């Protein structure tokens, strides 16, 4: 009744994103006004 | 903006031994009018582009030169008040050099009582430096003098000076003269030879009209004091100048 094949391949890309990280050192100011400047 | 941390304050040093707030003040002088001073065989002549923003301003009485005690002058290019704050220290201490020594203050000893003061602002933290670069010279016992003041605290002795936005230009026409005339200009051609320059230095601002000002100090024509100009002397110098460039 049917002679064709299908050949289900992985022609599609894909991805899994949980790029979870730790540090975040971005920007500590301990001199918000330099604390008497002097 | 090499350092986003080392600019919020003064009295710091970058990793490259620099302090950048001085290196940003200097960019406030550049956004200022032009001002020069020529050295001569007897004295000096100063000058300036005095811009006019409207038609409504009175002529010849929004002057910009400030005259210190009769024998030295100071002209600005930058932020004016920090300037006028500065002569108004130079106009008082020189007295305090007189009432102890009785001589009019010389020119160098007037500098080190400025060039040492300005340097004080660029080492504390609770202050701001000056956004000026003022020229000053005059006459004394041992000849003429002429100097530049610069917000880093430096000053050096110049035959010719120019600041503002017309720096790169007037640093040429003052190189030409010092090749033609090593023997010292007289004090009645330098003047008109100054007017030639400010009319050439304007052309960064060909938009807007303006006004020209001069002040001049030399022994022969004045007997050794500071003074403005008036009359045929500057009017011809105007007539001299815009002639040659048309």
């Amino acid at each position: 009744g049917g002679k064709h094949t299908f050949n289900n391949e992985n022609v599609s890309a894909r991805l899994g994103g949980a790029s979870i990280a730790v540090q975040a050192p971005a920007q500590p100011p301990p001199y918000s006004h330099h604390h008497h400047h002097h | 903006s090499i350092g986003t941390g080392y600019d919020l304050s003064n009295s710091v040093f970058s990793p490259d031994g620099r302090n950048f707030q001085v290196e940003y003040a200097v960019k406030a002088v550049e956004n200022g009018t032009t001002s020069i001073g020529i050295k001569c065989n007897d004295g000096v002549v100063f000058a300036v582009e005095k811009l006019i923003t409207s038609k409504l301003l009175v002529p010849q009485k929004n002057v910009k030169i400030q005259v210190v005690d009769r024998h030295i002058g100071c002209v600005y290019s930058g932020l004016i008040p920090d300037g006028r704050h500065l002569v108004n220290r130079g106009r008082e201490e020189a007295a305090s050099f007189k009432k102890l020594y009785k001589t009019p203050i010389p020119i160098p000893a007037f500098a080190d009582r400025l060039g040492q003061y300005v340097q004080a602002h660029t080492l504390y933290n609770s202050v701001r430096p000056f956004g000026v670069s003022t020229i000053f010279g005059g006459v004394d016992k041992n000849g003429a003098h002429l100097y530049m003041l610069e917000p880093s605290g430096s000053y050096w002795g110049y035959k010719g000076a120019a600041t503002g936005k017309g720096r790169q230009s007037a640093k040429a026409e003052l190189e030409k003269l010092v090749d033609h005339h090593p023997e010292g200009l007289s004090a009645r051609e330098a003047v008109k030879q100054a007017a030639k320059i400010i009319y050439l230095a304007h052309e960064d601002n060909k938009e807007k009209d303006f006004e020209l000002e001069i002040s001049w100090c030399s022994l022969s024509e004045t007997n050794g004091l500071h003074k403005f100009v008036k009359g045929d002397l500057l009017q011809e110098a105007i007539d001299f100048a815009q002639k040659e460039i048309n």
